[PDB]
């Protein structure tokens, strides 16, 4: 029995935890440091939780190393279940079939979602045929329908025998299923109140004529223009008037947006100009970087015109000691214990090291703990596994053959 | 018939002694023995299934032999790990979009496995008439099955004989059935006349052998990417005249949200009812330096994900520039970003005593015995330019051995081949001239 | 009258000429010279034909004019019949339709082959059939009667009630050649020429025949029809061809059912190419199945499409160390008036032995494919002449008036652009 | 009426002496005697049919009348033999890739004469009853896949039966008594609505011209008698790339059969690539096994520009804009550069076949101011000079109006000497 979902580099954490006061805790859902990140995530996140603006854009800065995807993962997690998140890399809005502008387009409308109200009752049960009324039976209680001469031309086309679970809605919906009895539950008469969350999808279900090829993937190109404003605005607006439906603000995060098109950048300033628009996270990792298909320099490889659209939080390196506490956090991760002895050494390889390596070395390393047979993991197994596998500042070292460098 | 030895069969994977140890020479391979035990965690690393989301890099100069320990890699685990390879040249497609098809690759390492009792009713079909009926319909079949080892009865669903009226099917036919209710249909399979001619045509088979029900154990394990596939389109066929020419399968991208949501659902659900067990995939990349820019930024991302398998990197070239920026430049061709949190594996040229060795056990794979003398000299050869160009001149020797006549492979005719084929070293010397 | 079949360059040579002790002829199938690359073209042309072997690669080097093609063009003239053989071009792969990738493991494809063997029931000879089977009071069988001759001897059985609707579709005459097959198709012959008699009055034709990998686009597609006549859209899904391809193959073969056939794939100007496409061939070799492929480059070193750097004969290092370089030596003096010479009995001309002495001397100081095209040109000057044997004057003129780049380089003094 | 003056249309032949001397004034070519005298050898080529795949290059400074040469060419070997003009920059498309127009070229270069014997069935159209439906299998009623249709002709009636197919493509098109319906063994619908001297059964033969690459863009999509093919026959393909095993084997192998019996015949074309220097390398490195191949008909190609910059290298610079590897394979021809006296005549020439009187003295000034820029200004200096002799009422051309006519217009070299004063 194992889960699609399993352990991972960002899978360890689950909530971002927080306090009344807006005080990071020391270890809090497996997160120890960035007190001034975690504190400014936690406020921007407030904003995100009361939706009272729109258009907002949030940069984060710091040097490679510091969590930035972690926090970003940390937020999402702590934004709760059933409300819409997109986190997309800067390479997945690159389509060849499609415009530059509908990726980022679609990516900033899947986000925001709708409310809707609707009470619809549904009656649904076994079926048992009686020479035209049908006995419908259930494992709580059975009764008796009765049926005109309407929907008996209707049954004697299609298949139903008796047994079959069907279900039919006072929408005047009819689904056919499998009795998956010999292979239901609750009451047949029922009035269900349900609160269907609904995406911005709507505008790919007004465009297209129909929604179930189109739902399954991207498939068409860029909607018309005019559409996603004066009809799907429309409509929305006046949703908005009359009370049914409230739309609830949504996360739009991009990493390593240091390398983009100048023609997004330029998108940008609408979208967050425009009147709906969620918030946005933006995460980069080199300070100065020229934009492809130009010859600039500008810092975090923008523009200097988006520069100040931006709320950027800086980072601080994790400090040696916080190093240890983060690691005896990821031990909790594969079960695996650890002697005193090993977090010394660990630690003293993560400090010369990129601390990912001491990530994957206690992993590592439990592999040859149980090729040895113990119960716990020791020295000489971390200080082989080192033999075994080099960070890149080592390997480096041995390239200077340079036999065949392919110049 | 034959395997014809395809590529290196020499390879039966790492097959290191249970205390942990790499041996010199093992399973045909020498040598290598910190890249044996380094290949020799990561196959611990999947059998444990803990994490997912891992990634190997194999840094070596061109030559070293890598890529058949990645095979190795591969025959450890066995057929159950799902194994594909992915070159760096076929991430680039007109129709499907870069970062699609990495997506899909990611969705074609992990796989489901479903473990299914195949139920194989076949033989001559004799239909009953059936005997519920009254508003009238079908709703019951009763179809009679006789092979020589016996007779059977089988009762069925209006559905799958309806399944069984789309094609033509007449009283005295034998028939396939399986627990899937797909059932292969053939008109008049039995022997027979009746009409006192044999231009009936169809087809003429005697009566098949074996009992009619045949009950097998057979787990099929199917990717996810299949499913994901095969789930978004409505995949249908020969239902429709019109539909089948107007679909050209333009294999558009994927959306996210729905799809990978209602994927994931269904095999939660499916995998917690007992039914399936998800195993793991392994990717091994091949020119990953080759790769663009946007596919490294795609890349570590997509790896950085919980859902993603463990993946395996291969560096073949040092210092060179990146894919796309011209400009900055950065070691084994991959940027400082996704060079790291990449375990890296060492790989290194082998001593020249090792050459007679490797050409041993390939001379030996082959199925042709080479006198020492020819090892001596084809062992010099090799390790004077490259080991490729002798283990690719050990054919060549023992065909002209034998057309010949001998037995076994002498220096003459080795060194006698070894001028007609010349190496990339001396062709490259009798270039440059910039003659012609 | 003719079969209006025009003769190109390398169709002057038919076949390769070989021995059994790897001796290269002097003139052997119309192979004049290039000792070595003869021997070497037959050492990797029989164990190609051998076929033990899969995925090796031999590359071919020579400098222009040296007659590095027409090796190759006798290799799959001499290869045989029904064995599979693909030829492509370095920039044919290029496409926006498909990618290159996708084209170049289709040409992988397309190389390799699998052969099925079958046995089939045919009836073979004349048709005499009276049918009564049209009026009728009822519905019935009206099954009629049917009467056949063959020269082996006769036979008389009555008609099948499912074939008479092919039987009234196709046209069925009176001494009419008629084949009905097991598979219930139409096949059908030409009676009244015959007839102004051939087969047996029993007899099953059992063939072997070829499949190729085009199998893999039938199980894809919905119509086999559409993607083999025309490229339609792009190549089949990842991952499907490797499991239900290999899955099927793997159970075609080991059961003796059928056996796979390695091919040979022909790449030409392989100097000029994307990087990508290099870096496939490497792992496209290594794969399972590949076919025993051989690349024929004329220039030196050459840099490599998509950078910078230069690469040694064109190619990376990388790509180099994975095949061998067979390199092949100018003509000699002695043997270019006997390809002169074979160009004539080919071409049907007669040139006197002072035109061959002194074109001779123009393919010492110009390239032979200058005097391949001198004397073509030649030849219709002699026919203007009316006389049956060229003459050196003309070809003299014919030189005159067809400057060759060497002759024409003074030329460019004029500087009528830049 | 008017053949809209293309400058190129007043042509004949290559006027070559029957013994092969090029004759300085004929055919209103005057001029490159060894550029005629070099082609002379071509058209004996194209005419013997005995090669194919030689390349003929032309090079030559801007106006010396190749594309007129190489048109007289295509004018001397007459209209049977196709001749197909194209440019370097023809060959980029977005639908088909770069090689597969190159590669099509040969195919539509090429010719084909095939003589089609056809029966055709008209008449007044009689019907019974149409094809009633059938039960799956029990036999049903029978009375399937049989038309009873009779033809009403002024020779007589004849009753004939047809297929059930082609009855059901008929259904489709409206069908009422009594009118003109023409029936072929081809399956094609031809009605006429609101509506015969012969006889009912009828046959002929028809000899139609057509190109490989006709037959081969007709081969991949067929007709469309099938409804699915009818409705790809509504929506049309944008462009299709063909494999070459049917571009080229099948096809070539029907062909074949088609030649042992005698009814069809193939004739060899005529490839013109114009401006081949500003052509891909691609097409270069297809294009040698392009001329290495045995069907490939005769090429010619012309080269506007000494030596330029390979496409796509940016810094290996060859002569002619072809490389040397393909410059090898064609034959260069070399054009010589008019005089001005033979300009000073081919001014009158071209002012005959215009059908404007000029005086001698305007065609010496024309030869002068030809020879003083370029003998295209003159040429384009002929129309506005009689255009403003008919405005002044004068019968001929004069001094003055060249005079005026080359006032008012600019020269190139004198705007190229206005050129570059660092203005604005
Ligand atoms: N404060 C923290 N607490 C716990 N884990 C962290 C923290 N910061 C970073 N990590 C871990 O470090 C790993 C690598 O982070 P990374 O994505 O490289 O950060 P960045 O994007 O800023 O370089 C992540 O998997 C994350 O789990
Ligand atoms: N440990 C080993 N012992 C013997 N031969 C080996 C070993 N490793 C690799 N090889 C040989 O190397 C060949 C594969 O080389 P490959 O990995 O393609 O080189 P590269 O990685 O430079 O492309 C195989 O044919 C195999 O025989
Ligand atoms: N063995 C041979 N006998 C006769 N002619 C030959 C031979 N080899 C090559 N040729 C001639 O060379 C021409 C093709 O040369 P090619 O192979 O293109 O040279 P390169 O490979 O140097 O470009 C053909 O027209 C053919 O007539
Ligand atoms: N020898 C000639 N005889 C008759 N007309 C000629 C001759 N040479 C050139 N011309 C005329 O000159 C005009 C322009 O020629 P052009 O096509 O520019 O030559 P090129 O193709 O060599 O550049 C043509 O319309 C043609 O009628």
């Amino acid at each position: 029995v194992t889960r699609i979902e399993r352990i991972g580099a960002h899978s360890h954490i689950r909530g971002l935890g927080l306090d009344d006061a807006l005080e990071p805790r020391q270890a809090s859902q497996g997160m120890v440091g960035q007190l001034a990140a975690r504190r400014a995530a936690g406020v921007v996140l407030e904003m995100i939780r009361e939706g009272k603006i729109a258009g907002r854009a949030v940069l984060i800065a710091g040097q490679p190393g510091t969590g930035k995807t972690a926090i970003a993962m940390g937020m999402a997690q702590a934004l709760g279940p059933d409300t819409p998140f997109t986190a997309i890399a800067g390479s997945e809005i690159f389509s060849l079939e499609m415009s530059k502008t509908e990726a980022l387009t679609q990516a900033f409308r899947r986000s925001i979602g709708v409310r809707i109200k609707e009470e619809t009752e549904i009656i649904e049960g076994e079926v048992v045929e009686i020479q035209g009324k049908l006995t419908l039976k259930t494992t709580e209680m059975e009764t008796i329908y009765d049926l005109g001469t309407k929907m008996i031309e209707s049954l004697t086309k299609d298949k139903v025998q008796a047994g079959d679970v069907i279900t039919i809605d006072k929408a005047t919906g009819k689904i056919s299923k499998l009795g998956r009895s010999f292979t239901p539950d609750g009451e047949l008469q029922k009035r269900k109140e349900v609160v269907h969350t609904v995406s911005l999808h709507e505008i790919d279900v007004i465009n297209s004529r129909t929604q179930g090829f189109l739902a399954l993937f991207s498939g068409d190109t860029g909607e018309i223009k005019s559409e996603v404003r004066e009809q799907i605005n429309a409509k929305v607006a006046e949703w908005r008037e009359e009370g049914k439906a409230e739309i609830i603000p949504g996360v739009l995060f991009i990493d390593e947006v240091h390398m983009l098109d100048i023609e997004s950048f330029s998108f940008l300033n609408r979208a967050l100009e425009s009147d709906m628009a969620p918030v946005l996270i933006m995460a980069t990792n080199r300070g100065i970087t020229r934009i492809r298909g130009t010859s600039y320099q500008s810092p975090h490889g923008i523009p200097i015109d988006l520069l100040d659209r931006l709320l950027i939080v800086s980072t601080t390196p994790y400090s040696e000691k916080d190093t240890k506490q983060i690691l005896r956090i990821r031990c909790e991760e594969e079960d695996v214990e650890m002697s005193e002895d090993a977090y010394t050494v660990l630690t003293r390889i993560g400090l010369e090291t990129s601390l990912r390596y001491a990530i994957q070395l206690i992993t590592a390393a439990s592999l040859v703990c149980r090729k040895r047979k113990g119960t716990e993991v020791q020295v000489d197994d971390i200080k082989r596994v080192y033999s075994l596998f080099l960070d890149e500042s080592r390997s480096t070292q041995y390239m200077k053959e340079y036999q065949d460098a392919f110049l | 018939k034959t395997q014809r030895i395809a590529s290196h069969s020499h390879v039966k994977g790492l097959g290191l002694d249970e205390s942990g140890l790499a041996k010199q020479a093992a399973s045909g391979l020498v040598g290598q023995e910190n890249a044996r035990e380094a290949c020799g965690v990561i196959v611990e690393l999947i059998k444990s299934k803990k994490m997912a989301g891992r990634a190997v890099l194999l840094a070596g100069p061109p030559g070293t032999g890598k890529t058949a320990l990645a095979l190795a890699i591969a025959q450890e685990l066995g057929s159950k790990v799902p194994f594909c390879p992915m070159v760096g040249s076929e991430v680039y497609s007109t129709e499907i979009k870069k970062t699609e098809v990495l997506m899909e690759n990611f969705r074609r390492a992990i796989g489901l496995r479903i473990k299914e009792t195949k139920e194989v009713y076949e033989g001559e079909v004799t239909e009953l008439t059936p005997c519920e009926t009254e508003g009238k319909t079908i709703s019951h079949v009763i179809i009679g099955l006789k092979t020589a080892k016996g007779t059977k009865q089988l009762k069925l669903d209006p559905s799958i004989f309806e399944s069984l009226q789309k094609e033509r099917v007449e009283a005295g036919d034998v028939i396939y059935i399986e627990a899937n209710s797909g059932a292969v249909k053939r008109q008049g399979r039995c022997d027979t006349y009746a009409t006192e001619f044999d231009l009936e045509a169809e087809e003429y088979v005697p009566l098949p052998k074996g009992d009619v029900h045949k009950k097998k154990e057979i787990i099929q394990d199917v990717t996810l990417h299949d499913l994901d596939v095969a789930n978004a389109r409505p995949q249908g066929g020969q239902d429709i005249l019109s539909m089948m020419g107007q679909l050209m399968k333009p294999k558009k991208t994927e959306i996210t949200d729905k799809l990978r949501g209602e994927i994931n659902k269904v095999v939660n659900k499916y995998i917690d009812q007992g039914i399936a067990e998800l195993v793991p995939g392994v990717l091994f990349v091949d020119e990953v330096h080759m790769l663009d820019i946007e596919c490294f930024t795609y890349l570590h991302r997509a790896l950085e994900s919980s859902i993603a398998p463990i993946v395996i990197f291969a560096s073949n070239r040092g210092n060179c520039v990146i894919r796309g920026t011209e400009d900055i430049t950065s070691p084994h061709g991959i940027p400082l970003d996704l060079l790291d949190r990449v375990m890296i594996i060492r790989t290194m040229l082998y001593t020249p005593q090792e050459m007679k060795q490797i050409i041993k056990i390939r001379a030996q794979t082959e199925g042709i015995n080479i006198s020492e003398e020819a090892l001596n000299h084809l062992g010099e050869i090799g390790t004077k330019t490259t080991l490729r160009y002798s283990v690719q001149l050990l054919t060549p020797a023992n065909l002209l051995a034998k057309i010949n006549g001998k037995d076994s492979i002498e220096k003459e005719h080795v060194e006698e081949i070894s001028e007609l084929f010349y190496d990339a070293k001396s062709s490259a010397k009798i270039l440059a001239d910039q003659q012609d």
